[PDB]
RNA sequence: AGGACCGAACCGACUAAUGUUGAAAAAUUAGCGGAUGACUUGUGGCUGGGGGUGAAAGGCCAAUCAAACCGGGAGAUAGCU
RNA sequence: GCUCGCCGGAAGACCAAGGGUUCCUGUCCAACGUUAAUCGGGGCAGGGUGAGUCGACCCCUAAGGCGAGGCCGAAAGGCGUAGUCGAUGGGAAACAGGUUAAUAUUCCUGUACUUGGUGUUACUGCGAAGGGGGGACGGAGAAGGCUAUGUUGGCCGGGCGACGGUUGUCCCGGUUUAAGCGUGUAGGCUGGUUUUCCAGGCAAAUCCGGAAAAUCAAGGCUGAGGCGUGAUGACGAGGCACUACGGUGCUGAAGCAACAAAUGCCCUGCUUCCAGGAAAAGCCUCUAAGCAUCAGGUAACAUCAAAUCGUACCCCAAACCGACACAGGUGGUCAGGUAGAGAAUACCAAGGCGCUUGAGAGAACUCGGGUGAAGGAACUAGGCAAAAUGGUGCCGUAACUUCGGGAGAAGGCACGCUGAUAUGUAGGUGAGGUCCCUCGCGGAUGGAGCUGAAAUCAGUCGAAGAUACCAGCUGGCUGCAACUGUUUAUUAAAAACACAGCACUGUGCAAACACGAAAGUGGACGUAUACGGUGUGACGCCUGCCCGGUGCCGGAAGGUUAAUU
């Protein structure tokens, strides 16, 4: 639910948050714990290559299955828990053979509902199933690109892909971009949408509340000198010039997709 | 106020000693220079 | 056992103050400059073997040179072992 | 509960006076702001000079920064003193 | 040596860093010390640092570094796998008393604890480069139980006061004891057991996970403190006797109780919130290959071992960083009394100091303060500076408003001491005793003793009772920025930057973009409710017209057009 906050300061008068009472209140699942230090931004060579990240909160990583290939063995859900490396939440299931799992909570999931993954598996949310075994017209998540490779489209809190066509050895699906792609029908996808669907809802209400989650503040590139961005310089407020990037690339509708290799398998652009 | 030299035996042995000297070619032209004009301490590690 | 040439080499000089008396007269410890890289082990053998008396336990602390002046030269003198070996109460050296 | 309130430690630096061959190459005194947070701090580590880093002042990068320091080209050149 | 003054959340004591002999003794005053110097962190000589339990080393890892092969690169080299290093973190064990001129949890006494190796005996399935558990973890909040510690009473020793009184409701001092062992409490966590089966834990496993049965319903884990012991001991006010006049030896009374109480412990607990909170080893458990009446494991006992380096001294400073014996800077620990909410503040304790030039005089003028007739901003660019306000309880408080605020708006009354209510109250704590039960650190009752606000009434002193220190000036109109924050270290703190929010645009994942001759890395172990760039800057009402110019996006009939041929 999304609940707006009363305004006994300033910070707190535009918070908006969002709250469910079905999320696990107590840990995680240790043995499906790891470590992920925090980068900064900062690749190999030390350097900064993607600015305004720094700082925020600790994070353990929560293996997630985006394979889901365990065919023909029966889960239960057991609880939904708070994610914090996503923005969407994530589920412990327990399979009948006492294995643990966390997968992608889809919407309308709850504790005690089952799933199942393979080419005979019921046409339900949760299931996955090869998209040869998913009816046209259907909502998925999770959408593999490669046999195997595990899921890689429609992640986020919310997202869904339709499968609109079927043809030959390759399904078409609409992202959610909008865009028309193809991809091959031996790929794995789950049924429904993710779950989650209100954390678009949340309003951060102050800069500590963006500073919680590893952002730096943005200086703008008309604020500075023109020793250091193309936009710098000025006596007042003064611009005279086309926007560009802080490098020089054009930043106001000029296209920058460069790649032949997979230009085959766009239907239509995103438009 | 305070100063700029702020005394650290272990940083100055990380940055300016003997085995950081040999674990470069520019650190071993640095000893070379050195041995060459004849100092008395070729490092900081002493 | 440690060789004939270890305990003969390891003691060095009997040292002489006024807490080396009073340990003497007070507590059966005789006080002596060993090899600086004598261990307890090497100083007590020694002690047994080369003075016939009954060692219970063996200290040691490494003395530090002090720096000097010989006019105007800075030198250093030698760092050295100094060792506190306590006797079992009735060998009376 | 709160980038909530008053207020020590702690972090700073708005005003005035003194000091200006200073006790001090940036301080002292009386007031002043924040003081559970975008807080502060110890230890260790990473980013190197047309480069870094910068809640952006051309700020900071060892009392030096519209291009650090050291050595070399080098006795640069100087229609000037 | 006697007085006086200063600090006392430090100007006292102790760790870490850093320094290295500055520590103690004898000697000296040439130079050094902003003066003198018999003094010294100065010169010379000698002495001083004792560890199985503290720290390092050691075992284990974080960020990160190096990196066999490997990939990439004119060369130099770059990145990185297996590994190997890397603490600021995880891992065994000692306390009290005494002793030096200088060391002590290290020396001595007393009493303990840990790990490892061996040998004897007894019983016996041991075994890892692997599996599982554990180690193992956030912010805030509250309560309960304690302890350090303090106060008072009791007890013991001493005293009867230079000036009126002081055999008493008087004065002063002491009233202390650990680790370890036993007990296992206030309290928190969790159902226990025994069979049977199993797509899981790379293979296996009796272990973990899952499933199904019966059975008992209290078992297990944790846990401050208290109590007995440790301790018929140690220490102890004093006293006696010496003295080389610093001190030294012997002997030694009481050593209880009540109340108050931490920011410390139970507590890695409990509750709650979102921003969702290291790793690995030591440890426990399982087994694989292997060995199988030998090893190996367990248990008791005995013996042996625990090596090497550091330990002096300063450590908010005259010893470290500042060229200085420099109003500067420097991380953590300890935390008494009265008043006080307080670690503020005032005065004190323990403890430490009077800051390495003084002596006179009492001009102008400068600096730091006190007071001031009458007036009260007339000063000045400007109320700059100064003056003023200032606490607690209670009464009371406008426009406006995003309904939270504004607000401590404004303004006002009371406040000391004494007695009574009440030989000290409401309340807190709580013994003896009565009874009961899971027998003990137990439950109900009981109220002695201790402690103890706030209020009312009466009286009373001074000019003044929040009497000192300490401690908001208030109100009205208006520009700008929503707000908390950030910035020109060292003349600019602001209206500038950032900000939550908004919009445009790019990006389908081997993403865009960025660092890189490249390999690779970040973005991100994220996937369009995501990420990058740009502009604007809460919120409310809104954001109108122009595509001619420049840019960008789409198109490709025609014109022109490179290498090539
Ligand atoms: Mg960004
Ligand atoms: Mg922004
Ligand atoms: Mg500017
Ligand atoms: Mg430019
Ligand atoms: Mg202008
Ligand atoms: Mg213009
Ligand atoms: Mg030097
Ligand atoms: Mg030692
Ligand atoms: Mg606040
Ligand atoms: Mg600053
Ligand atoms: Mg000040
Ligand atoms: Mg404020
Ligand atoms: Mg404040
Ligand atoms: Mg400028
Ligand atoms: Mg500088
Ligand atoms: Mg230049
Ligand atoms: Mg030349
Ligand atoms: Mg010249
Ligand atoms: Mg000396
Ligand atoms: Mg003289
Ligand atoms: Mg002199
Ligand atoms: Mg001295
Ligand atoms: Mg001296
Ligand atoms: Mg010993
Ligand atoms: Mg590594
Ligand atoms: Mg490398
Ligand atoms: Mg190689
Ligand atoms: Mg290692
Ligand atoms: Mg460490
Ligand atoms: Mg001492
Ligand atoms: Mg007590
Ligand atoms: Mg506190
Ligand atoms: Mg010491
Ligand atoms: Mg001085
Ligand atoms: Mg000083
Ligand atoms: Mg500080
Ligand atoms: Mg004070
Ligand atoms: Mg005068
Ligand atoms: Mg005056
Ligand atoms: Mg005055
Ligand atoms: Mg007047
Ligand atoms: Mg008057
Ligand atoms: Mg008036
Ligand atoms: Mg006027
Ligand atoms: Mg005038
Ligand atoms: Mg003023
Ligand atoms: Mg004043
Ligand atoms: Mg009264
Ligand atoms: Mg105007
Ligand atoms: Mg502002
Ligand atoms: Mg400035
Ligand atoms: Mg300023
Ligand atoms: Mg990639």
């Amino acid at each position: 639910a999304v609940v707006k906050c009363k305004p006994t300061s300033p910070g707190r008068r535009h918070v908006v948050k969002v709250v469910n009472p079905e999320l696990h209140k107590g840990k995680p699942f240790a043995p499906l714990l790891e470590k992920n230090s925090k980068s900064g931004g900062r690749n190999n060579n030390g350097r900064i290559t993607t600015r305004h990240i720094g700082g925020g909160h600790k994070q353990a990583y929560r293996i997630v299955d985006f394979k889901r290939n365990k065919d023909g063995i029966p889960a239960v859900v057991e609880r939904l828990e708070y994610d914090p490396n996503r923005s969407a939440n994530i589920a412990l299931v327990l399979y009948k053979d006492g294995e643990r799992r966390y997968i992608l909570a889809p919407k309308g999931l709850k504790a005690g509902d089952q799933i199942q993954s393979g080419v005979d598996a019921a046409i339900k949310p949760g299931n996955t199933l090869p998209m040869r075994n998913i009816p046209v017209g259907s909502t998925v998540h999770n959408v593999e690109m490669k046999p195997g490779k595990g899921g890689q489209l429609a992640r986020s809190a919310g997202t869904y892909v339709q499968i609109v066509a079927r043809d030959g050895a390759y399904v078409t699906l609409r992202l959610r971009s909008g865009e028309m792609r193809k991809v091959e029908a031996d790929c794995r996808a789950t049924l429904g949408e993710v779950g989650n669907a209100e954390h678009m809802l949340r309003v951060l209400g102050k800069a500590g509340a963006a500073r919680w989650r590893g952002v730096r503040p943005t200086v703008r590139g008309t604020a500075m000198n023109p020793v250091d961005h193309p936009h710098g310089g000025g006596e007042g407020r003064n611009f005279g010039k086309h926007p560009v990037t802080p490098w020089g690339v054009q930043t106001k509708g000029k296209k920058t997709r460069s790649n032949k290799r997979t230009d085959k398998f766009i239907v239509r652009r995103r438009s | 106020m305070k100063r700029t030299f702020q005394p650290s035996v272990l940083k100055r042995n990380r940055s300016h000693g003997f085995r950081a000297r040999m674990a470069t070619k520019n650190g071993r032209q640095v000893l070379a220079r050195r041995r060459a004009k004849g100092r008395a301490r070729l490092t900081v590690s002493k | 056992m440690i060789r004939e040439e270890r305990l003969l080499k390891v003691l060095r000089a009997p040292h002489v103050s006024e807490k080396a008396s009073t340990a003497m007269e007070k507590s059966n410890t005789i006080v002596l400059k060993v090899a600086k890289d004598a261990t307890k082990a090497e100083i007590k053998a020694a002690v047994q073997k080369l003075f016939e008396v009954e060692v219970e336990v063996v200290n040691t602390l490494v003395v530090k040179g002090k720096v000097k002046r010989h006019g105007q030269r800075i030198g250093r003198r030698s760092d050295w072992k100094k060792a506190y070996v306590t006797l079992k109460e009735g060998q009376n050296l």
